[PDB]
This record gives structure tokens, C-alpha cells and sequence, in this order.
């Protein structure tokens, strides 16, 4: 070896390493060949093996998840979503050298508050979806039993990726939604304190209305005058107290 | 993850039990509950009559301790000392804090992987039991060891 | 490799922890996931404490680092 | 950019034997270009003792270009030029057609002769006449060479010509 | 977008012999394009060593597009270009039929020399007579190769050659 | 022979990279004790400038010429904002990667290619040596420039060589539109960086007991 | 700047037979060009008491120019210019051929004629006829000649010719 390489290279002198060195050439560049397909068969049926139980784990528990993520105790009574919105404290940044600038604390609006029909549930956000590849197509096949082998292991290793794959994208998933009820969970909270605006919404309404071959009996629409805003009136803000 | 580290250095527990087995069935109490584990040892295996001065075949089971003690990954370490009533307030406390100290030192000399160590010595005011007949033979007279396993 | 010998036998991993659970109640202390707490004090590579390696492969034997230190020792020599 | 002529590796996955040539493509799988794939052909040899494969249209994926690299082969881990194969094909068969259509005639033409100093008649009968087609026969097919072919399992070695970006 | 020299599957559904070329067509029936077929034609080899498609006319349906995508062909699951056919088909019989008018001649000249040294008479000139005409004229229809003949159930392989859109 | 001798060097210099990383992993607590830069940094998380000094200088431009002078001290880099304090790794942890595929091009046949092999490794070996330690001694005296241009600018300061950096504060209250919102505006810039003065008469001078 | 007519060494790693030339490229290890390699080719010559190296296609790492100076080859610590290879590879073969069809048509012609004065007839029978045969062809085959042959483990040198930069 080359860490205690003064001993190595007077040992690598003799002629049976110099005969037995020569034929792993051949086997390398069989074996990167080998290993790269082993790597992507293991992905594959890993990450949808691992994908349809996280899926099945997910149906076993359907009714808490769509207890704790309840849309309908957080819609509003004209069947409007509530706006998003992002917070942070203790806000600061360097530009540049002798540029500095702080910020105890910040709001954000991420989505806009808007119309909706059906409340949103769960399930489309984390729902992984299962396409089973029932097409194993292996090209290059091993020689003997040591590519065999090795390739059985880093078909192994291509399966604990795949598994870990899934699981990134599942916590992401998870990550998203939280983040979104988060948003709503701040919006009824800032309505509560009184520093954001709740959104107004007119409607203008008609009686009997159309031609003499097709009618309405009546005709109502409404359309939302003011959007929810924060306001920057600060001393009109009322503050909370606990026992 | 070859390269990454497996293990952490010499985690055994197979010799995590053997030498928690070793020191129950040998008398030192060694106790374990959730995450916090307590070790008790009696005075008479360290000391000489009312003298906080250590004996030259305690370092053996203090190597022993050591030795279990590192085995695992924490913070804050806690000892504590108590006495028998022999004459007063005042020397037993100083007694009880000597002790502490001295074992406290010993423990930080020796390859401790913690990073706060905590003495305190009571004297004779938190007894276990109420048979009182000894004096540094009594059961009640000892020293204990604390902590709280991190992660 | 056999982490809860002596013991129960493994349970599984706690990956919230990152560490295996035995059969037994107990911790064991070997670890089975990336995002677990370590205690590491050795690194390999180079053009550490920098931006790493360069993208480009220099012609000659140097190697730079992004912020345009050079570092010699993993740089090819004469 | 690629030097002016040296090493890279290249693995072969179809084989074919040396008689039509034609587009056979090999694949790079490591080096500078990841996925890239290459055609090429072979040349006939008049002597069978080493092959060697030209490879012309190579193109790496990802964009839409064609380079247009001619380069040789070798046998990698002998570093040498030979083929791995057989150049034994068809001696024998030929050689023994041949040398049974003269043991005919002159099985029939000498035991024709030996008969101043029916069955043996008729095997005189026999010899002496399919020894004479068999043997012109055989000199006009004894002109087909030995044949070698390659294998859908070894890789080559690709030593470049010409530079390329 | 197709990467210059890759593999594609064809399905062979209709046979023909090795005799008149023809447009010959398969069906892929992997990759990108869905219902595609693609016509082409065989060639003859001087020596039955492998025998090979090559295909041209490209077709797509639902749009009225046909590319020419040339290719050539391999043996599945060989990944080889060898042809699985009948070989021995006309060896045996211009074999046959030489060395019996052979034997005919044979058998009138030698066995009327032997006569210093009425019905046997009459074998003699049988052999005699008939054995000439028969080998003149089985030598001149000797020349005729031996057919193969492809299947009407085995498909093949594709390797492409350049590129379309 | 070159090649190996070469590779020898290769083999040289990552072996005595791996014992002096080892060595200086070793003693990581008495570097964080003497390099003090938490304590060294001033109030507003900026970093002291660097000064360096000169005593007794002469130079001799040319024929008829000689310019000299007692002192003298130049600001090397200028203060500036800092957000953690730098530590003793980002100038003396060097780098290692093992080289661990000697393609050897010349293989010994012979005994005394053995022998020549051997005697120019190890020549190899040895300039591996001396260029780590020449690497190491470079980066050791390199930090401590550092470190004594930090102390030189707080004991100039001290003894009233130079101005203390200047810097204004300014604060506004909430800001932004209905849908974006900073609770507070602080913003800070120093307007005056340290610099020399040479109005001499402002001097103190300093005794010892 | 290269001198006219100086001399470099040369690492060659991948070896060929002389039976067909193409690109073989070297590696320049020591000199003013370090990390240089270069492509040409060897020549045929009349008699094989040498074998030289035409090189001519050089590239200089750092920058994507090939210069074309051109140069020839010498065997490393012997200053001369053979080549290490083996020089009996086909002579004996063609040798023990051809005497041997020459005795089998001697065998059976001469003891025909030694009759005057069944086994050993049929002996005349298939030394005599087969002689023949085996004898033209190996009059036909003897015209092949013994090639040389370099290997991959010994370098070589360059003795320059003209100058470049």
C-alpha cells in the first residue's frame, strides 16, 4: 500500500504483483459497467417498494390525518380560503462592509386569499403516487461469481438509496403542508390581534331577469371588494394578556 | 458510510453489561432508570476511619468506574458524599466536600469524555436508613454518582 | 456488526433519535441514519476551508480553490 | 478538447463474425463523456492473425452533436492488437474433401492397373470415377478462407487520431 | 430525438426465402413511437455464414411522415448476426446425383476393359452410356447454392445509424 | 525512475500530511486557548484592523543618496464587519488527499532496478518531508502576522496612535406595504475607519514599576 | 526550440504485430515536453532485421496545438536500431508442408513403379494422390512471410529531424 509506502514500494517490487496487477483492467471496466445498472435495478424497485408501504401505512391511518387536518373549522363564512402568510424573528443581514441592517421581526403574505368551492384535504398533498415497472431489462450479465456477488451488494446499496429517496421526498411533502396550515393558523391568529385587515366582499343582487325564452328567477353575484392586508397603524394594535 | 463511523470508539455492550453485572455482583450499586443512572458505593472500599485520605487498592475499582463511565457519551456528571454523625456540622460537611473533591479531581485526571462535573457533600442530613449503629461502617455513609445519558 | 448482542436483539432504528433500538429497552449505540450526531474530527479532501475544488480541470497540474486560493499540496508537483 | 491521440475504453455488447462489416457500436463509460455511444466497422484481413475495429460516428447525448473521431482498437489487458477468437475454422474441412477425393482416384486408377499382375472391379469402378469430380470440385471450393468473430462481451480499447471538443 | 447507434426491437411476422429480394417489413414495437413499422430488404452473401436484414423505410403513424433510418439486424438474445435457418439444404442431392453418373461411367469403361481378361454385356453398357450425359450435365448444374430461408415467427434487433425527428 | 522518485514524493508528502494533521488534532484545546479572537474582537462585531511594525530603517537608493527613519507602522487590511470570529483551521489545517494508484510505467526486473528503485523512493521520501514542513512553517508564521498586527492595533490604540472606528446607528419604525412588513429598521454604518494620526503632541507616555 | 538532430526517450505501453499498421502513440517522460504524446506508425521492410517507428502526430499538453515534426526509432540501451522480436515465426511450417506432400506423391509414384520388379497398393494408392494436390497448394501457400512483432513493456526513442518551437 502507499500509507506506510516505503515498506509498500519495496514490497510491490516482486514479479507476482507486477503479473497479478495487470488483469484487474479488464475487470474494472467490466465491473463500472456492471455496478451503474445494478445501482439503477436497486433504485428503482427500492423506491417503489419503499413508496407503495409508505402509501399503504398512510391508508392505515386515514381518519386522524383528516381529523387533524380539519379545513373545515378553518374556512371562512362566505366559503373563502384564508390567505397564507410567513413570519420571522430576529431578522439581520451583512451586504457588504460597513453595511449592515436588523429587524426584530417580519410578516410575509405567501398566497392570496381566494374563492374556493371544495375544502382542500390531505390527500393530495401526501398521497406518493405507485407506477410498478414490471420490465426488469438487463443487458450486460455478470461473468463469474465475484461480479455476481458484487453485483448483488451494489444492487443493495442502490436499494438503500431508493429507500432513502423516498423518504426525502416524503418529508418534504410533510414539510409543505405543515407550512401551509401554518400559514392559515397565523392568519387566524393575526385576525384575532387586529393588525391585518379581514377581506370585505360586496354583492349586488337582480330579480327576474333574461329574455323571453330563457330566465333566471333571481340573480345574485358577489365579488370581494377588499383583500385582507396587514396595516402599519401601530398604536391602533391590541395586545393579549394571559392568567 | 464505510468511512463514516459505524460505531462510537469501543461501544460494546456486551461489556456494557458484563462490567454493570461485574460491579452488582461484586456490591457496588449500580442502578439505571430511563435515562438517568445512579452508581452508590459504600465508604469502607475507599476510606480509613473518619479520614479523607484514599487507600493504594481503591484505584483498582476506580479504574473500574472509569472505565464504565466513559463507556457512554454525556454532559454533566453530579457526585455527592454523605456521612455518618460523629462530631458536629462542621466536620462532616468539610469531610463530605474533601471527598467529592478528591474523587471529582481523580475522575478529570483519568480520560472522563464529560464536560461538567458537579461536587457536593451533605455530611449526615439526608440518611437512608434509620439503623444508625455503625460508624464509617454503616451503610448509610457513602458516595454516588449521577448523570443523564445524552442522545 | 451485530449491534444488540447480549441483549434482545434489535428492535429497529429510531430515526428520530438516529440510533438503533434493541429488543432490550435500551439505546443502542450504534447509529443507522445520516441525519444522526456524530463525533467526527477528521476530514478528508482538499482545498478545504475554501470553496472546494474548482470545476474546470486546469491544464497544468495546479489546482484553485473558488475563492482563488491554490493549493499546492493537491496540486501535482515537479 | 481531447489530445492529440491518446487512451480510452470502450464496451462492446453485440458481436458479429468477420464477414459482412457493417455498423457495430460500441459504448463509452467512463472518462470525460458519460453516455456517449460510437459506429463504426472492421476491415478484412487477408492474414487472420490480429483484427482490429474502426469506429466513425460517435455522439454524447444530452445535445445534438455528431463528432466525427476515427480511431483504432486493441485487446485491452494484453496491450496488443490480437482478436480473441478462432482461426481454425475451416482448414480441415477442406483439406479432408480434398485429400479424399484424391484417395479416390487413385484408389480407382492403381487398382485399375494391378489387375494383369467383380466386387474389387466395381470398387476400381467406383473410386475411379467420383476420385476425378470430387477433386476438381475440390480445388474450386478449397479457396475459402478462415473466418474470426468477435464477442458481445469484451471490452476494447479505443486509442483516438484526431482531436475533437 | 434519437441517440445515433442505440437498439430497437422488430417483429417478424412473415417469412420468405433467400432467393428474391423484397420489401420485407417489422413492426417496433418499444421505444417512443408507438404503432411504427419499418420496411427493408436481405441481401445475398457469396458464403452462408450469416445472413442479415437491412431496413430503410421507416414509418410512423398517425401523421403522414416516413423517414429512412438505415439499420442492420441482430440475432435477440445471441447479440449476433447470424441468420437461424437450414444450411444443408442442396449439398446432398447435387452430391448425390454427381457421383452416381460417375459411377455409371466407371462402371461401362472398367468393366468393358475387363472383358478379355450377353446380360452382363448389357449392365456395362448401361453404366456405359448413361454415365456420360447424366455427368455433363449434373456438372453443369452443380453450381446452384444452398437456400436459407427466414421464419415467420422470430423477430429481430435494431441498431441505428443516424439520426431523425 | 524519475516517475518513482516522483511518486516517492507523492507517498512523502501525504504521509507526513497525515502525521501533522494527526499532531494538530491532537493539541485542538491550547489552539482555541491562545487564539482568543471572541475575546479579541470589539463591541459593534467588528474586526480590529492590522498594523504592522518597523524599527530602524535605512536605505541606500543610490550614490549621494540615503534616506532613513527611527519607526514606522502600516495598515495592512482595514477594519471591517465580522460575524464569527475566525479559528486557528482556516490557516493551518492543510490539506491531504492519499494518492493511492502509482501506475507503475517501469517495473523492476532486476535487482539492481530494485536497488536504484529503492535508494531514489526514498530520496523522494525525504523532499516530502522537508516540503511539508516548509508548508507548515509558512502557514504558522503566517497567522501569527495575523495575530500580531491585531495586538499591535489595540496597544497603538492604547497609547493614542490611531482613531477608533466611528459608527452611526439610525433607527425607523415599521416599514413596508399591507402585505410585506419589518417591524423595526436598525440600520448601522461606520463612517469613519481607523486611521493614523500624526499630530504627535496627543502622546502619552507609559512606565513600569 | 529543438536542436536538429538530437535524440529523446519514449514510453511505449500498447504493442502491435507487423501485419497491419495503423496509429500507435507513445509517451514523452522526460525533456522540455512533459506529459507530451505522440501518434504514428511502423513500415514493412523487405527483410525483417529491423523495425523502425515513424512518429509523427505530436500534442504538448497545456495548449490544443499538434505539431507534426517527425522522427524515427531506436531500441533503448542498445543504440542500434533493431527491434526486439522473434524472427523464426513461419518459415518451418511452410517447410514441413510442402516436403511433406512432396514425399507422399514420391511414395506413391516410385513404389507403382518398383510393381515389376492390397496394402501396399493402397499405400501407392493415397501417397500418390495425395501428394499432388497438398504439393500445388503448398507451392500456392509458401509465399507468407515472418512479421515482427513489438511489445507493450519497453519504450523507445526519437532522433529528431527538424525544429519546431
Amino acid at each position: 500500500g502507499d500509507t506506510g509506502s516505503l515498506a509498500g514500494l519495496q514490497a510491490m517490487a516482486d514479479s507476482k504483483y507486477t503479473r497479478a496487477q495487470k488483469k484487474q483492467k479488464m475487470g474494472k471496466i467490466r465491473e463500472m459497467a456492471l455496478k451503474e445498472t445494478a445501482l439503477s435495478v436497486g433504485a428503482q424497485a427500492g423506491l417503489a417498494w419503499r413508496a407503495k408501504i409508505i402509501d399503504e401505512q398512510l391508508n392505515k391511518q386515514a381518519r386522524n390525518l383528516d381529523a387533524i387536518y380539519d379545513f373545515n373549522s378553518l374556512v371562512l363564512e362566505h366559503n373563502i380560503l384564508p390567505p397564507v402568510l410567513l413570519e420571522g424573528r430576529n431578522t439581520l443581514n451583512l451586504a457588504d462592509a460597513q453595511s449592515i441592517r436588523i429587524s426584530d421581526r417580519t410578516y410575509k403574505v405567501a398566497k392570496q386569499a381566494h374563492f374556493i368551492t371544495t375544502p382542500p384535504t390531505w390527500r393530495q398533498y401526501l398521497w406518493m403516487d405507485y407506477v410498478k415497472p414490471e420490465a426488469p431489462n438487463v443487458t450486460l450479465l455478470p461473468k463469474t461469481k465475484a461480479e455476481k456477488e458484487i453485483w448483488c451488494i451494489y444492487t443493495e446499496r442502490g436499494w438503500k438509496n431508493g429507500i432513502d429517496q423516498a423518504n426525502t421526498i416524503l418529508e418534504e411533502n410533510i414539510a409543505r403542508i405543515k407550512e401551509d396550515f401554518g400559514g392559515m393558523i397565523l392568519y387566524r391568529k393575526l385576525l384575532a390581534m387586529n393588525m391585518v385587515s379581514p377581506p370585505y366582499v360586496s354583492h349586488t343582487d337582480l330579480g327576474v331577469t333574461g329574455d323571453g325564452s330563457e330566465i333566471h328567477i333571481d340573480d345574485r353575484v358577489l365579488r370581494i371588494t377588499a383583500l385582507p392586508e396587514l396595516n402599519v397603524n401601530s398604536a391602533e394594535w391590541r395586545a393579549a394578556v394571559a392568567k | 458510510v464505510p468511512k463514516l463511523p459505524c460505531r462510537v470508539d469501543g461501544a460494546c455492550d456486551a461489556t456494557i453489561i458484563k462490567m454493570m453485572t461485574d460491579l452488582n455482583k461484586k456490591g457496588i450499586k449500580v442502578a439505571s432508570v430511563g435515562q438517568n443512572y445512579l452508581i452508590s458505593i459504600p465508604a469502607s472500599a475507599l476510606f480509613a476511619d473518619q479520614s479523607p485520605r484514599l487507600n493504594w487498592a481503591s484505584y483498582s475499582l476506580l479504574n473500574e468506574i472509569a472505565a464504565f463511565l466513559k463507556q457512554f457519551r454525556k454532559i454533566a456528571i453530579t457526585v455527592t458524599s454523605y456521612s455518618s454523625k460523629y462530631v458536629s456540622v462542621k466536620r462532616e460537611r468539610a469531610l463530605t466536600l474533601a471527598r467529592s473533591r478528591v474523587v471529582s479531581e481523580y475522575l478529570w485526571s483519568q480520560g472522563v469524555d464529560s464536560r461538567i462535573i458537579f461536587t457536593q457533600g451533605l455530611g449526615s442530613d439526608k440518611p437512608i436508613t434509620s439503623y444508625t449503629l455503625g460508624g464509617d461502617r454503616s451503610p448509610n455513609a457513602r458516595v454516588e454518582i449521577t448523570f443523564r445519558r445524552a442522545v | 456488526d451485530g449491534c444488540c448482542s447480549k441483549m434482545g436483539g434489535i428492535n429497529y432504528c429510531d430515526s428520530s433519535a438516529g440510533r438503533l433500538v434493541c429488543n432490550n429497552g435500551f439505546y443502542s449505540t450504534c447509529y443507522c441514519t445520516r441525519h444522526a450526531v456524530m463525533d467526527l474530527q477528521f476530514l478528508m479532501g482538499c482545498c478545504l476551508w475554501h470553496g472546494g475544488v474548482y470545476p474546470q480541470l486546469n491544464s497544468s497540474g495546479l489546482v484553485v480553490c473558488n475563492d482563488g486560493y491554490v493549493s499546492e499540496e493537491c496540486s501535482l508537483q515537479k | 478538447i481531447i489530445k492529440t491521440g491518446d487512451i480510452m475504453f470502450a464496451v462492446l455488447d453485440t458481436s458479429v463474425n468477420s464477414d459482412e462489416p457493417g455498423p457495430i457500436l460500441a459504448t463509452i463509460v467512463t472518462g470525460k463523456l458519460k453516455g456517449s455511444k460510437l459506429i463504426g466497422s472492421f476491415n478484412l484481413p487477408s492474414n487472420a492473425d490480429k483484427m482490429v475495429i474502426t469506429f466513425n460516428t460517435m455522439s454524447i447525448p444530452g445535445a445534438e452533436k455528431t463528432i466525427s473521431i476515427s480511431a483504432y482498437a486493441i485487446d485491452p489487458n494484453t496491450a496488443r492488437t490480437a482478436l480473441a477468437s478462432r482461426t481454425n475454422h475451416h482448414y480441415l474441412m477442406r483439406y479432408g474433401s480434398l485429400f479424399a477425393s484424391s484417395f479416390l482416384q487413385g484408389f480407382g486408377n492403381a487398382f485399375q492397373s494391378a489387375n494383369t499382375t467383380s466386387t474389387l472391379e466395381n470398387a476400381v469402378i467406383g473410386l475411379a470415377t467420383v476420385g476425378k469430380a470430387w477433386s476438381q470440385q475440390a480445388q474450386q471450393l478449397f479457396n475459402t478462407p478462415t473466418t474470426v468473430e468477435v464477442y458481445s462481451g469484451t471490452g476494447l480499447g479505443i486509442l483516438f487520431t484526431q482531436d475533437v471538443t
